[PDB]
């Protein structure tokens, strides 16, 4: 599923 | 890296994480925990696969929303947005 992982990956991106 | 469509879903959670990341600016425990919460869910799916098939996952949207709900005590708003991605909790 994308949902959670789709949102988690976000953080790693917004983090920078 | 496949043919994706409608970036609203991704962008939705993305910008949502910003609210969280920003709201919990001085809360590395929340941001880290929240991610681990989701990741716990995602991993269990992986776990079942690694076992070959004879393995039931130890998480569901219930565990995800559960730990997240604890982080967003005085920020029920951010939580409202969360449920839109996962309603099984």
């Amino acid at each position: 599923r994308m949902n959670i992982q789709m949102l988690l990956e976000a953080a790693d991106y917004l983090e920078r | 890296s496949l043919q994706n469509n409608q970036p609203v879903e991704f962008n939705h959670a993305i910008n949502y994480v910003n609210k969280i990341k920003n709201r919990f600016q001085g809360q590395p425990d929340i941001y880290k925990a929240f991610l681990e919460i989701l990741h716990t869910y995602q991993k269990e799916q992986r776990n079942a696969k690694e076992a070959g098939g004879n393995y039931t996952p130890a998480l569901t949207e219930q565990e995800v929303y559960a730990q997240v709900a604890r982080l967003f005590k005085n920020q029920e708003d951010l939580l409202s947005e969360f449920g839109q991605f996962l309603p099984d909790a």
